[PDB]
């Protein structure tokens, strides 16, 4: 309703004024409408929650039934940022309510850079929302949609022997290739870490070595 | 022969067009290939749009910069998937189908 | 059949002449890391048991004829090495091997000590050896005899392997930029960029950025080297995390083997921005706005 396309209710919770907060989205109750409304960034008041660490705001938002999928101007849910972000708390608020079938869904989506929770978790080192993701229902073998990654890959491609290690520590499958036909060990040649070679070495022969020509 | 999207810079954009992009691809040849987008409709008639591009613009024969068409409803409020393909021109093969996804213009 | 597994590392190596410190060192594997050294090895695929294998010295583009160089070393004679493959595995590693060079006016002898013990791998015409030889490209032909069904020697089609060549003679392969997806992004490092070239080797490759007093390497993972002809790295992060305003520094692919550089394409690295930052700017950029609507 402002200028930035924001409502009183994003500003309500952009500058923190939780005592409004609270009641605004207690005094005007279920109204969907007014509590999905998106700014010009496309972020909703969870969205905003969520971003400047309020995980009770969110948690009340929810509770006033707002929408867990919408996307924002780069296609994250709220549980998205929060993964993104590394905020346990908020992840925890935004997997524990909404316990609806929808959790599958948006473990399921990817934002337009093709990222899934997982991935967002994956990408910063946040291992503890990786493994809180997985035992959630998040599939550990999701493949992005640009090449066809797996956070395995993308662990190879970070270089962070913790996060290799927690991914088979999770049944994570060392021989899905990327759409280039390689396997995340494949991806060590022209890395510097050993350590992540040895925690691989134990994926098909055939999976190995790159090729020539 | 075979025809293989391997790799793309970005695959989602805006369904106003127009937006550049990098792909990555098995061999083909700058005057016999084209990227088609597509999306199955209610009717079973299927909604298209082609990459834009010159062949020129095909690089080595392994990768092409090309740019978006527009989706068919440039007015949507949520994202609309669909999928794009390499498509040879001589006989109208065409690759796997990769996911695209097309979201809202914010204006 | 007989593959090859850890091909010869074909850029960086200088062709030892006849006194070269009486020996040198051992031809490298395509993989021989300063710090884990390896060499070329084979695999011969069907059979693990007794046989022979024959390193000979062929020509690099196709007319494939026994090379005037001669390969010297451990168990090696007129230009070739002759070993027998050991009855038990078939990932043998070819250790030691050396180059030495046939001078601009021994090619005539050097090619009748290459008849007269014939090495021709693929058999050619022995009499199209008049014509010149590239004494700075060279190729490895692979020769394993094995026993068949019975137990007679088995044939086994010769083998090369990528083409070694010379720390002489400079290298011709054009460095060149064509495209870049992206110019710009932040100084905090990690954008992927997809980065268009001319022919490139994916094991001699580095995506070399530069600014002041600043020099990084773009990370990319060998199996990113598409086709040769395409490159998919990420940022290296910028000298100064907290950027103010954009810095404009080069990019350049660089060819470690012989140091040689691309023309540079230009990159700005931007000051850091995540959604937090952009909404406690709008955050206290709307106190007014705000406090009016409080009321």
């Amino acid at each position: 309703l402002t200028e930035d396309g924001d409502s009183f209710l994003h500003l309500a919770i952009i500058h923190e004024e939780k005592a409004l907060t609270m009641e605004v989205i207690r005094q005007v109750k279920g109204d969907l409408a007014f509590l999905n409304f998106q700014n010009n960034l496309q972020q909703t008041p969870l969205h905003l929650a969520v971003i400047t660490n309020q995980p009770e705001i969110a948690e009340a938002l929810l509770g006033a039934g707002c929408d867990p999928e919408l996307r924002d101007f780069r296609g994250n849910t709220p549980l998205h940022l929060a993964c993104e972000q590394g905020c346990l708390a908020s992840v925890g608020v935004l997997t524990q309510s909404c316990t609806t079938p929808h959790l599958h869904s948006i473990l399921k989506a990817t934002n337009y850079n093709g990222h899934t929770c997982l991935h967002l978790a994956s990408i910063h080192g946040y291992l503890g929302i990786v493994e809180l993701l997985v035992s959630l229902g998040a599939d550990v073998n999701a493949q992005e949609p640009c090449n066809g990654r797996t956070a395995l890959h993308l662990a190879v491609d970070l270089q962070n022997p913790d996060l290799v290690s927690l991914l088979l520590k999770c049944g994570a499958d060392v021989n899905r290739v990327t759409y280039q036909g390689y396997s995340p060990y494949q991806l060590t040649w022209g890395r510097p870490s050993t350590r992540i070679q040895q925690q691989l070495g134990q994926l098909t022969l055939e999976n190995l070595q790159m090729l020539p020509e | 022969s075979n025809l293989k999207i391997v790799r793309m810079d970005r695959t989602a954009g805006c369904v106003t067009g127009g937006e550049e992009i990098y792909l990555l691809c098995d061999k083909v040849q700058k005057d016999d290939i084209q990227i088609r987008f597509y999306e199955e409709e209610e009717n079973g008639g299927v909604w298209e749009g082609f990459g834009d591009f010159s062949p020129t613009d095909v690089h080595r024969q392994f990768a092409i910069v090309f740019k978006t068409p527009k989706y068919k409803d440039i007015n949507i409020t949520k994202p609309a998937s669909v999928f794009v393909q390499l498509r040879r021109k001589s006989d109208l093969e065409t690759s796997e189908p990769k996911p695209f996804l097309y979201y809202p213009e914010i204006k | 059949y007989v593959e090859i597994i850890e091909q010869p590392k074909q850029r960086g190596m200088r062709f030892r002449y006849k006194c070269e410190g009486r020996s040198a060192g051992s031809i490298p594997g395509e993989r021989s890391t300063d710090t884990t050294k390896t060499h070329p090895t084979i695999k011969i695929n069907g059979y693990t048991g007794p046989g022979t294998v024959r390193i000979s010295l062929v020509t690099k583009d196709p007319p494939h004829r026994p090379h005037p160089h001669e390969l010297v070393g451990k168990d090696c004679r007129d230009g070739f090495y002759e070993a027998e493959l050991c009855p038990d595995r078939c990932i043998h590693s070819f250790q030691n091997l050396g180059i030495q060079c046939v001078k601009k006016r021994d090619l005539e002898q050097a090619i009748s000590q290459r008849i007269q013990t014939n090495n021709n791998p693929f058999q050619v015409p022995i009499e199209e050896q008049r014509g010149d030889y590239d004494l700075n490209a060279v190729r490895l032909c692979f020769q394993v005899t094995v026993r068949d069904p019975s137990g007679r020697p088995l044939r086994l089609p010769p083998v090369l392997p990528h083409p070694i060549f010379d720390n002489r003679a400079p290298n011709t392969a054009e460095l060149k930029i064509c495209r870049v997806n992206r110019n710009s992004g932040s100084c905090l490092g990690g954008d992927e960029i997809f980065l268009l070239c001319d022919k490139v080797q994916k094991e001699d490759i580095e995506v070399y950025f530069t600014g002041p007093g600043w020099e990084a390497r773009g990370s990319f993972s060998q199996a990113d080297v598409h086709r040769q002809v395409a490159i998919v790295f990420r940022t290296p992060p910028y000298a100064d995390p907290s950027l103010q305003a954009p810095v404009r520094v080069s990019m350049q692919l660089r060819r470690p083997s012989d140091r040689e550089l691309s023309e540079p394409m230009e990159f700005q690295y931007l000051p850091d921005t995540d959604d937090r930052h952009r909404i406690e700017e709008k955050r206290k950029r709307t106190y007014e706005t705000f406090k009016s609507i409080m009321k």
